[PDB]
């Protein structure tokens, strides 16, 4: 989960299904995660919730 | 933390921006909230 | 030119 | 960010239009073998007839 | 030097793309004077 | 912060194969892609 | 002269290329790569605005 490239996920994504379906599974997993005062940007491996 | 921050630029774009924005849109498909601290701007603003 | 990983 | 990037989205986008234009190019092959095919039916049923 | 207070440096640029400037010259000139009025507010 | 300095640790070539691989399994396979939940889909409902 | 005697003006910046206006380019080669639909359909590949 930890390893995955969202740019190669979303071609594979993208070959299974509709490019806007892909394209917000990918957007999806690129977002910000906060604790407390804690934050930073995922932009690379899987949210898995 | 996406409008009231006053270290958020909110004139009009400038070129430099745009040819950024496109370069970054171009490696980086639909990895707006990576792209925007690169360009300069928001996740918002750089998708509008 | 090589790859290293982050865990590396 | 690292120039590797680029390299990659490019390498990632070419792969899929080779795979897209190959992809017609059997497609096309299949359709027209099929065709014969077809045709051997037909011409068989013709002297069957 | 600011647009608006300093005309007269202004209209020397523009009498310089004048005698030697095309207008994608013009048009940076303007641009710059957009920009340093721009500046100057 | 580490995957933005030293680019992404999947080089373009293990990329390329990874989707061709995909590519000639999904052909192989006669797979249909997923479209989108069309407005006339008759199975919105129960879906939802 | 002297021995012989003793015995354009504007200068215009050429306009950069239509084919290095790069934003174009880039949109142009935006929409050939993004909205392209899956590769098992097949379909038209839309041709690279690249040049040079």
């Amino acid at each position: 989960y930890e390893k995955i490239e969202l740019t190669l996920l979303n071609s594979l994504l993208r070959l299974i299904m509709d490019h806007n379906l892909a394209d917000y599974i990918t957007a999806k997993n690129n977002v910000t995660l906060t604790y407390k005062d804690m934050s930073h940007v995922n932009s690379y491996g899987m949210i898995r919730g | 933390n996406e409008w009231l921050d006053p270290s958020i630029k909110k004139i009009e774009w400038s070129r430099e921006e745009d040819e950024k924005l496109l370069h970054l849109a171009k490696l980086m498909p639909t990895q707006w909230r990576t792209i925007a601290p690169i360009v300069g701007r928001t996740a918002n603003q750089c998708l509008e | 030119n090589a790859v290293i990983l982050h865990e590396d | 960010i690292n120039d590797k990037f680029a390299q990659f989205s490019e390498a990632l986008f070419m792969a899929d239009r080779h795979a897209r234009e190959e992809v017609r190019q059997r497609a096309m092959m299949q359709q027209r073998l099929a065709e014969k095919e077809r045709q051997q039916k037909e011409e068989h049923l013709r002297q069957l007839a | 030097c600011d647009p608006r207070t300093n005309p007269e440096f202004w209209a020397k640029w523009e009498q310089f793309e004048v005698q030697h400037g095309n207008e994608d010259t013009f048009k940076e000139m303007l641009r710059v004077k957009r920009s340093v009025q721009a500046k100057y507010n | 912060h580490n995957h933005m300095k030293d680019g992404p640790y999947v080089s373009s070539e293990e990329a390329v194969a990874i989707y061709t691989t995909t590519v000639h399994w999904l052909e192989a396979r006669k797979f249909s892609p997923i479209p989108f939940p069309s407005v006339s889909y008759k199975h919105d409902t129960k879906i939802l | 002269s002297a021995m012989a005697r003793e015995s354009g003006a504007p200068i215009r910046t050429p306009r950069a290329p239509a084919q290095e206006d790069h934003i174009a380019n880039e949109i142009r080669n935006i929409k050939a790569l993004t909205e392209t639909q899956s590769s098992l359909l097949g379909g038209e590949n839309a041709p690279l605005a690249e040049g040079a």
